[PDB]
RNA sequence: GCUCGUAUCAGUUUUAUGAGGUAAAGCGAAUGAUUAGAGGUUCCGGGGUCGAAAUGACCUUGACCUAUUCUCAAACUUUAAAUAUGUAAGAAGUCCUUGUUACUUAAUUGAACGUGGACAUUUGAAUGAAGAGCUUUUAGUGGGCCAUUUUUGGUAAGCAG
RNA sequence: GAGAACAGAAAUCUCCAGUAGAACAAAAGGGUAAAAGCCCCCUUGAUUUUGAUUUUCAGUGUGAAUACAAACCAUGAAAGU
RNA sequence: GGUUGCGGCCAUAUCUACCAGAAAGCACCGUUUCCCGUCCGAUCAACUGUAGUUAAGCUGGUAAGAGCCUGACCGAGUAGUGUAGUGGGUGACCAUACGCGAAACUCAGGUGCUGCAAUCU
């Protein structure tokens, strides 16, 4: 009796929450992330949600309400070609760039853009957003990693660094950053800055070029086609930083179509449910053919 | 050397089953509950006669065994062992208590009286209601008078008033005689070992055709 | 010589003789047990509003 | 001998629910409570900190204090021949908004609107509620509804 | 259509369960490291049983898991010793399989008088691309019946590669 | 006696809204008991055969499965009453560039307390209210017993609880 | 449940099912599944001052517990705890 | 309308066994210098997005499907129960009067709805 799921088993089974079943959200962490001080009655608690799909990075600033989460402003990695980041949309430097972009976008949305300029000349050093005399406090967000593994040299912390140098006061420690040595509790701003500007990709480029050309042709093919080199990706990352700070306004796409047309084509293609009368007809057909032996 | 049944006749206490807390109670006097041709098919024994209780009281395991033995013996002696099926529909689960000590004259010196009077298990009883079935006999309609006579014989071993009612149902089933007959002329019923199985209008047609071949194979 | 152990007999009658009327409710309930950070704030705010009202209509 | 503990005879009271065990959904934490709010008390057996007593289970009180993760509730408890004021520090998992006050506030707004309409026209708005009145006269016809005569049924055993 | 639902070797687990710990366990660990190119891990007891003469948390066994070309090489090295005569008893209803060998010298290990003769058990876990669905952290899933490894297709795969053979028993 | 004078009330209903796990019910729903009845490789209680040999072969409890309701539970339960029970049904109330603060907010955003404003002959259910809020002080009492009812021990008792 | 070579119903056990049928110092009852269980890393909030509150209650004490304040700390990337 | 991130309610959402999925997205997928953790780059870490999708995941259809959900003036005004009698009965218990009033062989229907941001022959 191996495959024994009885009616009583199914009846007493208590399903988890839908997102827990889907394996998308951790409610143990979410409760502490979204539960607010009750004497801070209705003041929103903002999370910088960072999610890493394949070939895309999603960064959002979300607050929680009863009817569902509400988004302040979101920056995706797929809009980084607009600022000049076409290749490596998921890597550490892209995560930093999109975090900086969402920080700038949210500051511009809230009017806190001229003040709290952030860090424009980044060095990989661990810094906090200082208090300003007689001025509004920096926008405070808490990093949301979901099910991602908090570990040293992670692009979730790359996006965190992007936001923190963007100007969003996101409380963090420097010990999860790349360049951190466990033996000596001292950050390496040089290694962190190389990770910021793609050094961990430029050095791989150089090593692959000088030791294995076949892998250089197999991957980095787009880099070859667009003629980017180990000196130039740092240039493009700095230029993208500058463009992001210049215009975070988030102009969207034209969709090339109409939502109604999308709905029409997808609806026409999609499978359709049967009506109850025709379901009874199918049962009757099975009765008359299979059961009755004609 | 057991206490008279008049002491435990009435349902005075809450149910006191053998459990993790009693954990030491005597065996029930009655261990057989089906007698006669218990393997018979539902069609074979169409008539059902019930010995029913008109009183809310307790039936002892001793009384249940005595009545079962008497009715079984009478059925066997006047119509044979395979002309009926007798089923006891009450199981003795309530445990009776007694505070019994060493018996002696002048025991008041060491009896302790009613101090610590909680009793030890000494019996078992069946807690029956009004209208609750005590006995059920299914047989052929030719054996109706024999079966009612045997149930009348069994009635003397019980306290309180019992009635004998001929059920409208077919044998031990839940369908009356005409409804069972209609479902049997249809393919709705399938004879299991002794009882019967019904074809629900719900369920998977694949299983309904694996089972019940006759209903669909018209 | 055992005696009666406990009973609630006559207790509700005794209570209802001159009994179960509701507690006396007040405007301005006591702030005892209320958060002292809040109470510090409230002291300062009430001081400020009394000063403002006195200035407005001495 | 006898036991009277803090959670004595609460075996079924704090029992969670059927197929509602485990982590609690986040709306209970997202709900906010102000001083003077009327709140029902129903302890969550899953959360053991700030749990109300079995006496206050099922009691309705008024919020008098608000803290980081909990709330202060004023409950009138009958002690002998009077009520004493009891102040509880209960967590929001055991606290829940009471709907009677919400219904009454909605009625207050409805009366405000009806009074505004009365100031507009003067059509005897009759704000106050009334009990279910005795039914007025009505006429019942028999078109397709001719009375069907019933009779007591004879007795049958049915078993 | 079979784009990428073809069988592939997930992992090979080489397991040697010593009676006790100590010198014998160290010797088994040394032989497993030399065979697999990587350190093994010691398995303590799950429970104690006086009738079997073991103690709880006693480091009874040692085992190693290899993956990829090394797994393939060790699998064929053990099948050389087995002479490619397995059984449907040896294959499992989940598509995995395994076989036990003695005198590990036949695998090609140079004999050392200290190490002596240690037997072992290979267990190969068959799969196809997509087990990450059931092994990853976020968005856990279970493969469909079409994608499931099974007795019939795993014996077909094994008897197609190296054209090995299986017994009716 | 005091402060007041018909209300900062009520052993009651109604309306609205909670809480419960008893009665009942249930056991082809979990736990635990519990009676019967088809088919299952005897490596997987104990009993004979083609015969030096076992998967080409049958019956006896059912270990282990099949969803078939025979019967149950104070210390079992999905469900789940009746009675009893918490709260509310307003003037200390309901809605507005505001005013205070060292608390809170990214932020005159919030939180609390308010000034200034709109609410009348129905001020927001029923019934009653031979006055309402108590202040001080002190007597006796602190063996109880008996009903219909729910109920524990006991065979029961004009018994014990 | 299908499993390895000694090796067996109860070592070593790879997969498949698995609503918790396990475990949580102890009695019982409640509670708990990306945990409150099992491993691993860090640790001393088992700290200081004094108040308020719940239970038994006379609303006395004792015991236990609850939510804060002002500190000082631990942990975590952090929210938090 | 499809899809993704974050959700709310937490089975109408779960569970079995099939079938379908254009585009986009998601995922499996390719690799191991650097940040990073194990026996194992299979989890986890990083890098590239170039070599295939129903193969899986995912989504949606299918099932007189198991569960679950909402109703019923067929069951049941039954079981239980508050109140009443100098009601019946030896009693056990029961009937009546003024009220309240409960699962399932049952039957019908249903098999996720939705909030914010983003994208799509």
């Amino acid at each position: 009796q191996k495959d024994a799921k009885s009616s009583a088993y199914s009846s007493r089974f208590q399903t988890p929450f839908r997102r827990r079943r889907e394996g998308k959200t951790d409610y143990y962490q979410r409760k502490r992330l979204v539960t607010q001080h009750k004497a801070k009655y209705n003041t929103p608690k903002y999370r910088l949600v960072v999610r890493f799909t394949n070939k895309d990075i999603i960064c959002q600033i979300i607050s929680s309400t009863i009817t569902g989460d509400v988004v302040l402003a979101a920056a995706y990695s797929h809009e980084l070609p607009r600022y000049g980041i076409t290749h490596g949309l998921t890597n550490w430097a892209a995560a930093y760039a999109t975090g900086l972009l969402i920080a700038r976008r949210t500051l511009q949305k809230l009017g806190l853009d001229e003040t709290y300029k952030g860090v424009e000349e980044v060095e990989g050093e661990y810094e906090l957003t200082e208090a300003v005399e007689d001025g509004p406090r920096p926008f405070k967000v808490f990093l949301d990693i979901g099910l991602q593994r908090t570990t040293t040299g992670a692009r979730v912390f790359g996006a965190l660094k992007g936001a923190s140098d963007g100007g969003l006061y996101v409380p963090h420690s420097e010990n999860r950053f790349p360049g951190w040595d466990f033996e000596t509790e001292e950050i390496d701003p040089e290694l962190l800055r190389s990770y910021i500007f793609g050094g961990h990709v430029s050095q791989y480029m150089e090593e692959l070029a000088d030791d294995d050309e076949e892998r250089f042709s197999e991957l980095f093919k787009g880099y070859l086609a667009d003629d980017i080199d180990a000196d130039s990706l740092e240039d493009i990352y700095t230029s993208a930083h500058e463009a992001i700070r210049a215009d975070p306004a988030f102009k969207p796409t034209e969709k090339k179509f109409t939502k109604e047309q999308y709905a029409a084509e997808s609806k026409k293609y999609r499978q359709t449910k049967l009506s109850k009368e025709e379901r009874a007809a199918r049962v009757a057909a099975k009765i008359a053919a299979l059961a009755g032996q004609q | 050397a057991r206490r008279p049944a008049r002491c435990y006749r009435y349902q005075k206490n809450k149910p006191y089953p053998k459990s993790r807390y009693n954990r030491a109670v005597p065996d029930s006097k009655i261990r057989i509950y089906d007698l006669g041709k218990k393997k018979a098919t539902v069609d074979e024994f169409p008539l059902c006669v019930h010995l029913v209780s008109n009183e809310l009281e307790q039936l002892s395991s001793e009384a249940l065994e005595a009545a079962r033995i008497c009715a079984n013996k009478y059925m066997t002696t006047v119509s044979g062992r395979d002309a009926f099926h007798l089923r006891v529909r009450v199981h003795p689960f309530h445990v009776l208590r007694i505070n019994k000590m060493l018996s002696c004259a002048g025991a008041d010196r060491l009896q302790q009286g009613m101090r610590g009077a909680w009793g030890k298990p000494h019996g078992l009883a069946a807690r029956v209601d009004i209208g609750q079935i005590i006995f059920s006999v299914r047989t052929k309609d030719s054996n109706k008078d024999v079966v009612v006579e045997g149930l009348r014989r069994a009635r003397y071993k019980f306290p309180g008033q019992q009635k004998i009612i001929l059920s409208k149902k077919w044998g031990f089933t839940n369908l009356d005689r005409p409804e069972y007959l209609k479902k049997r002329e249809a393919g709705e019923v399938k004879d299991d070992g002794a009882f019967v199985k019904f074809l629900s209008k719900k369920g998977s047609l694949e299983n309904n055709i694996r089972e019940f071949p006759e209903y669909f194979a018209a | 010589a055992k005696s009666k152990n406990h009973t609630a007999h006559n207790q509700t009658r005794k209570a209802h003789r001159n009994g179960i009327k509701k507690p006396k409710t007040y405007k301005y309930p006591s702030l005892k047990g209320v958060d002292p950070k809040f109470r510090r704030n409230h002291k300062h705010a009430l001081h400020g509003t009394a000063k403002a009202l006195a200035a407005a209509k001495k | 001998g006898k036991s009277h503990g803090y959670r004595s005879r609460t075996r079924y009271m704090f029992q969670r629910d059927f197929r509602k065990h485990g982590a609690v959904h986040l709306s209970t934490y997202l709900k906010v409570y102000k001083v003077g709010d009327i709140v029902d008390i129903k302890a969550n057996g899953s959360i053991q900190k700030g749990m109300p007593h079995k006496f206050y289970q099922g009691k309705t009180g008024v919020v008098y204090n608000v803290t980081k993760s909990s709330v202060g509730v004023i409950i009138n408890k009958m002690v002998g021949n009077r009520y004493l004021e009891k102040r509880l520090n209960l967590r929001v998992e055991h606290i829940k908004h009471s709907k009677c006050r919400q219904e009454f506030l909605e009625r207050v707004k409805a009366n405000a609107a009806k009074r505004a309409e009365a100031k507009a026209q003067g059509v005897a708005v009759q704000l106050k509620r009334q009990p279910a009145q005795p039914r007025e006269s009505r006429i019942v016809s028999t078109e397709g509804n001719v009375p069907q005569t019933l009779a007591p049924v004879p007795y049958e055993t049915f078993i | 259509q079979n784009p990428m639902r073809d069988l592939k070797i997930e992992k090979l687990v080489l397991n040697i369960s010593v009676g006790e710990s100590g010198d014998r366990l160290t010797r088994a660990s040394k032989v497993l490291e030399q065979l697999s190119g990587q350190t093994p891990v010691q398995s303590k007891a799950r429970y104690t049983v006086r009738t079997f003469g073991i103690r709880r948390n006693e480091k009874i066994a040692v085992h190693v898991t290899v993956r990829g070309p090394k797994a393939e090489e060790i699998l064929e090295r053990g099948l050389k010793v087995k002479e490619y005569q397995l059984r449907d008893r040896n294959f499992s209803a989940t598509g995995n399989f395994g076989f036990g060998i003695d005198e590990h010298i036949d695998l090609g290990i140079k004999y050392d008088p200290s190490i002596g003769i240690f037997g072992m058990d290979f267990y190969v876990v068959m799969n196809r691309p997509g087990a990450r669905v059931t092994r990853r952290k976020r968005c856990k899933g279970t493969v469909g019946n079409s994608h499931k490894t099974t007795k019939e297709d795993t014996v077909s795969w094994f008897k197609q590669k190296y054209d090995a053979d299986v017994l009716d028993k």
